[PDB]
């Protein structure tokens, strides 16, 4: 095996080309070894993105080949990637590697987080989620806020200021591929209560300086 | 363009033989190889050639490559084998699988709550439409979600979270779909569907509501 060291700053705005760099300990740049990128966006597969041989050729994946470009300084045992038109969509997670013999990768680099700010503060939009009785216990119903594309984390959510703890469940935001988050919160409450008690979301973002407070009406 | 197919998710009881599976179209003519992952790690190589175990990977893993399915087989399961485990194809070039996530089982399995809501009325009149899908209370940790416009697969605006450990240890994870008013009110219905460890939850709301 050998020792692959990856660097490369992770943090980039989008739309422009993205370059980063590999160093092998204990190897050389001869024989059949193919020095390969592969990378994997958060919550998915590997995507095997390019190679490069020693005297410099190259295979790129048809999916980008038109915009990706690899690299080799065989003096200090080092190879490099650059990537052309990027977007959010090449936030991942990416790894060098060697791929030995009889094409199997045994040697990886620790990987780097190419993180892209392609957004900037954006403060939610927050939209109440009506009461439905169709998957509760019986006598309650579930009613909620999502909370609409938001940048960037985190935002809280309470209910009726605080008063309401019991059956709130805010889930996890998802990072969607525009860059922004989106998230739901939702409690389950009597449904006799439906037409007395009044249901509020509190909304938070702080990173806008935005506040909401949604009120949550059943509908007819 | 080349595809190797394995299942999202297997779970494996402790000691117990886990397999999993990879399968191509004359998979049999190349050579396989696979990688663990574990969470914000590197692919480790425990396989490769078909067959080959690396210095350093415990012997309760091996490989065969046979009927055009490449297998992993885990023996004696234990609780540190818990990960994604990636196979991966060449014949000159390179092809992964989606990956398998195995799960070692800690406790019983759990299966997932899906609650379902429409585009709301005040999102409409902003030009926009959610359908939001919540998923809870599963375990092990792995879901599947598909959206259908009256029957058929959607073809995009899906964001789907990766699952997220409850307080109570078990599974949580959303999905939503994104709509043009125009689509929301055209349909009959929309559908969320989730698949978890074989059986499947699915759950349909109309623009008539
Ligand atoms: C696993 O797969 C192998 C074939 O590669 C088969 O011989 C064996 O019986 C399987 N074992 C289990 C427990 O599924």
């Amino acid at each position: 095996e050998v020792q692959l060291v990856e660097w490369g700053a992770g943090l980039l705005k989008p739309s422009e080309t993205l370059s980063l760099t590999c160093a092998v300990y204990g190897g050389s740049f001869s024989g059949d070894y193919w020095w390969t990128w592969i990378r994997q966006p958060p919550g998915k597969g590997l995507e095997w993105i390019g190679e490069i041989d020693h005297t410099g050729n190259t295979n790129y994946n048809p999916s980008l080949k038109s915009r990706l470009t690899l690299s080799v300084d065989m003096s200090k045992n080092h190879f490099s990637l650059k990537l052309t038109s990027v977007t959010a969509a090449d936030t991942a997670l990416y790894f060098c590697a060697r791929q030995e013999g009889l094409g199997y990768y045994d040697s990886w680099g620790q990987g780097t987080l190419v993180t892209v700010s392609s957004a900037s503060t954006k403060g939610p939009s927050v939209f109440p989620l009506a009461p439905s009785s169709k998957s509760t216990s019986g006598g309650t119903a579930a009613l909620g806020c999502l909370v609409k594309d938001y940048f960037p984390e985190p935002v809280t959510v309470s209910w009726n200021s605080g008063a309401l703890t019991s059956g709130v469940h805010t889930f996890p935001a998802v990072l969607q591929s525009s860059g922004l988050y989106s998230l739901s919160s939702v409690v389950t409450v009597p449904s006799s209560s439906l037409g007395t008690q009044t249901y509020i979301c509190n909304v938070n973002h702080k990173p806008s300086n935005t506040k909401v407070d949604k009120r949550v009406e059943p509908k007819s | 363009s080349y595809e190797l197919t394995q299942s999202p998710s297997v779970s494996v009881s402790p000691g117990q033989t886990a397999n999993i599976t990879c399968s191509g179209d004359k998979l049999g003519d190349r050579y396989a190889s696979w990688y663990q992952q574990k969470p914000a790690q590197s692919p480790v190589l425990v396989i490769y050639q078909d067959d080959r175990r690396p210095s350093g990977i415990p012997e309760r893993f091996s490989g065969s490559n046979s009927g055009n399915t490449a297998t992993l087989t885990i023996s004696g399961t234990q609780g540190m084998d818990e990960a994604d485990y990636y196979c991966q194809a060449w014949d000159g070039t390179t092809v992964f699988g989606g990956g398998t996530k195995l799960t070692v089982l800690g406790q019983p399995k759990a299966a997932p709550s899906v609650t379902l809501f429409p585009p709301s009325s005040e999102e409409l009149q902003a030009n926009k439409a959610t359908l939001v899908c919540l998923i809870s209370d599963f375990y092990p940790g792995a879901v599947t979600v598909a959206w259908k416009a009256d029957s058929s697969p959607v073809k995009a605006g899906v964001e789907t979270t990766t699952p997220s450990k409850q307080s109570n240890n078990k599974y949580a994870a959303s999905s939503y779909l994104s709509l043009t008013p125009e689509q929301w009110k055209s349909h009959r219905s929309y559908s969320c569907q989730v698949t978890h460890e074989g059986s499947t939850v699915e759950k349909t709301v109309a623009p008539t509501e």
